[PDB]
Formats: structure tokens, C-alpha cells, sequence
């Protein structure tokens, strides 16, 4: 299909991987609990 | 009232308001050298003409929607809104497309406008839609509508962005107005006659002289000096004159009697000015002014008429011809005529 | 889906001003300020 490689095109254009890469890359502590109202 | 055919020369303008003043720029493409388009200023004309001549585009054809993407998966017609239009440039005759790359940081998200080579694809199309509720989709374009282009392929709007020195049009999604001021209605270009905004040299009958500068030995300084000369500059790119009109719309019409327009040497890019305390040379763009630049062609030497002919808004009368009409010169200030002279004494006349 | 990409894109505001704009960069730098701000009781309800 045409239509759908276009709306993954615009996706892609709008949000960039290496952004992603790093969000997704941040390694949030593990932790006596603590509060889960954060990352 | 007028309708917007196929195959006719058109001009994108568009209004900017920036700095609490209003503007009129164009869109303009150099073609070759460069692939992305740029912006021209068709206002301020009275000191800095626009360079018209790379801001017209002409529509080859008229699909719609379902027309195009089975075309894609595989006349003299009329504009309609919603259809897909191919701007093809009339000078470059490449085609006007929307780029992938990013060249304005101020915008992560759009893209750039240029010109590319094959019309495969959807990025050479742009669809047309209306500015206004009064004309809805299906209806016939006419001349001053207020269009949007949209991209066929990114779905993003032919956008007027704005930078400190990055005045570049671009695909984003902000809708800008375009308006198309017709040059050419493509209709019977009369063969033989004198057109606008064509490029062309004078002869004389008896004399197989055309008017010329010197060639690239001397300096810039020496070719600013205009002369007559013949032999090999019969067809030389340095013997070129174009006829810019002063008009933005129905520029390349038929050019009648008296009406004013420069000419533009196309090897120098500048036009024949004329400072009093001198004669005629060649200056740049930057300070052409239009009483000083403007010229006309008159079929005889008096004065009978002058502040006749105001304005015609259409293509005109085949009026003049190429072979024969016996066009004279004549400014728009002084009023002079074209003579010439024997500036080589005896001594060198022999020589060149 | 279709319909909503293209409202989406039609409406740019609806996108997060760190992410889409002329001002801030993207999702890291949003996210990185979004966890200082947590991290920071001065920008809350004290």
C-alpha cells in the first residue's frame, strides 16, 4: 500500500529514533520502597 | 471571469506582513546549479526589478485524486479546485516538487521545495484548494483566487516561512494564500510577432549591425560601454537583449506601441540605464530605476502620442512583428532616438 | 488512524511545545526536565 507508507513516513518525521533510543535508555534506579509517582 | 486553462505561463505570489510591513514576494527557482527554490521581491520594483523571468511556472496537467494514484499504481482542459496540478518551470523545465532534506533549523519538521528532473511519484504534484467559503471543491478557478498547494506526497502546505536571512518557502503544515497572476493564456501566440518577456536582438536593413557591448578581453568596466558592431556577433550570446515589463501580470503578452519596459542584457544581467551628464550604459539590478531604465518603441520619429496607452489587462493585439516592423527607440524621459556615430577617427577606422 | 494522523497534523498544538515548535528540542530533553522537575519539589503543590 501506498497511503500506509506515507502515514509511517510522517510518523517518522514527526518523532526521530535516536530520541527514542535515549528515552528509552535512561535506566531508572531500583529501590525500604519508594514512590513510583515519577519515571 | 477569466478561467485558468492548461499549458499557460503563471506567477506564484503571495503577501508577507512582517516588521509591520506588507510585502509582496514570488516564488522564484534558479534551475540550474541549484535544485531548491527561493523567494523574490515583486514589490520595491521602483529601484530593484524582480527577475520574472525564473518566477513563472505553466500546469501541464489536471488529474484528480483517484486520476493520479491510478496513474501512479499503474489537452486544453480546465482548473478545478481539489484537483492535482504539475508545475512545470518554464525556464529550467524541471518540475516542481517537495524535497526529503531540511535545510531551515527553525523547523524540525518540514521540508523544502525545489525542482527535480522525473515527474514519477507523488512529489511533483500539488493539490489545489480554496482560500475562501465562497468557492467550494469542483468549481472553476478564475484569476485572483486565493489557492493552497498541498503536497501529494508529505500532505503538507506550500508554507511562507520566516528567518533572519533564511526567506525560503517550505513544506509545512500552516497554510499560506498563493495567489497566480497569469503571463501567458497559452491561446494562439501570434507566430512572427513581437512577444513579452522574449529574448531577442535588433538588426538593421542595410547595415547587418547589432546592438552589442565588447566582449569578455576587456574589463567589466569596457563591456558597460554600448556599441554597434557586425560579423560573427550576428550570433553571439553577448548581441541578446530581453524586454522586461513593468507589469506582473500578462507580462508575455503581445507588446504594443509606447508601453514602457527595460532592457536586460542577458550576458550582464544589468539593464541600459541613461544618467544625463552621459549616455547610455549598463547597471546592475540594485538601483534600476524605472524612469531611468524604462524604455518604449515607437513606429515613427514625432511626438504624437505619448501618455496614450495606460493599461490593457489581457493577451493584446498581434500588433508587431519580427521581420517586418521598423521599431525606434525612444525613452521614457528624454524621448531620444538611436543614432550612430564614427568614434573610430580615420586613423584606426580600418581596424575594428 | 488515518483521520487522526491527519488531524494531528492538520492541529500541531496538540503535540507536546517540548517536542513540536520553534522552542524546545524533543522527547529527551522533555524527558530529562521532566524528571528534575519530579526530583525537585519547587516546581509542585507545596
Amino acid at each position: 500500500k501506498g497511503e500506509a507508507i506515507r502515514i509511517r513516513s510522517i510518523l517518522r518525521s514527526l518523532i526521530p529514533l535516536g530520541d527514542l533510543v535515549g528515552v528509552i535508555s535512561i535506566a531508572f534506579q531500583m529501590p525500604e520502597p519508594d514512590m513510583s509517582a515519577g519515571f | 471571469i477569466q478561467f485558468l486553462r492548461t499549458d499557460d505561463e503563471v506567477v506564484l505570489q503571495c503577501t508577507a506582513t512582517i516588521h509591520k510591513e506588507q510585502q509582496k514576494l514570488c516564488l522564484a527557482a534558479e534551475g540550474f546549479g541549484n535544485r531548491l527554490c527561493f523567494l523574490e521581491s515583486t514589490s520595491n520594483s521602483k529601484n530593484v526589478p524582480p527577475d520574472l523571468s525564473i518566477c513563472t511556472f505553466v500546469l501541464e496537467q489536471s488529474l484528480s485524486v483517484r486520476a493520479l494514484q491510478e496513474m501512479l499504481a499503474n489537452g486544453h482542459r480546465t482548473l478545478l479546485y481539489g484537483h492535482a496540478i504539475l508545475l512545470r518551470h518554464s525556464y529550467s523545465g524541471m518540475y516542481l516538487c517537495c524535497l526529503s532534506t531540511s535545510r531551515s533549523s527553525t523547523d524540525k519538521l518540514a521540508f523544502d521545495v525545489g525542482l527535480q528532473e522525473d515527474t514519477t511519484g507523488e512529489a511533483c504534484w500539488w493539490t489545489i484548494h480554496p482560500a475562501s467559503k465562497q468557492r467550494s471543491e469542483g468549481e472553476k478557478v478564475r484569476v485572483g483566487d486565493d489557492l493552497i498547494l498541498v503536497s501529494v506526497s508529505s500532505e503538507r502546505y506550500l508554507h511562507l516561512s520566516y528567518g533572519n536571512s533564511s526567506w525560503h518557502v517550505d513544506a509545512a503544515f500552516q497554510q499560506t494564500l498563493w495567489s497566480v497572476a497569469p503571463i501567458s493564456s497559452g491561446s494562439e501566440a501570434a507566430q512572427g510577432y513581437l512577444i513579452g518577456g522574449d529574448v531577442l536582438r535588433l538588426l538593421h536593413g542595410h547595415m547587418d549591425e547589432c546592438l552589442t557591448v565588447p566582449s569578455g578581453e576587456h574589463g567589466e568596466e569596457q563591456r558597460r560601454t554600448v556599441h554597434y558592431e557586425g560579423g560573427a556577433v550576428s550570433v553571439h550570446a553577448r548581441s541578446l537583449w530581453r524586454l522586461e515589463t513593468l507589469r506582473v501580470a500578462w507580462s508575455g503578452s503581445h507588446i504594443r506601441w509606447g508601453q514602457p519596459f527595460r532592457l536586460r542584457h542577458v550576458t550582464t544581467g544589468k539593464y541600459l540605464s541613461l544618467m544625463e551628464d552621459k549616455n547610455l550604459l549598463l547597471m546592475d539590478k540594485e538601483k534600476a530605476d524605472v524612469k531611468s531604465t524604462a524604455f518604449a518603441f515607437r513606429s515613427s520619429k514625432e511626438k504624437l502620442d505619448v501618455g496614450v496607452r495606460k493599461e490593457v489587462d489581457g493577451m493584446g493585439t498581434s500588433e508587431i512583428k519580427y521581420g517586418d516592423s521598423i521599431c525606434y527607440i525612444q525613452h521614457v524621459d528624454t524621448g531620444l532616438w538611436l543614432t550612430y556615430q564614427a568614434v573610430d577617427v580615420k586613423s584606426a577606422r580600418m581596424g575594428s | 488512524a488515518n483521520v487522526v494522523v491527519r488531524l494531528l497534523i492538520r492541529r500541531p498544538e496538540c503535540f507536546g511545545p517540548a517536542l513540536r515548535g520553534e522552542g524546545g528540542n524533543g522527547l529527551l530533553a522533555a524527558m530529562e526536565e521532566a524528571i528534575k522537575i519530579a526530583e525537585d519539589p519547587s516546581r509542585d503543590g507545596p
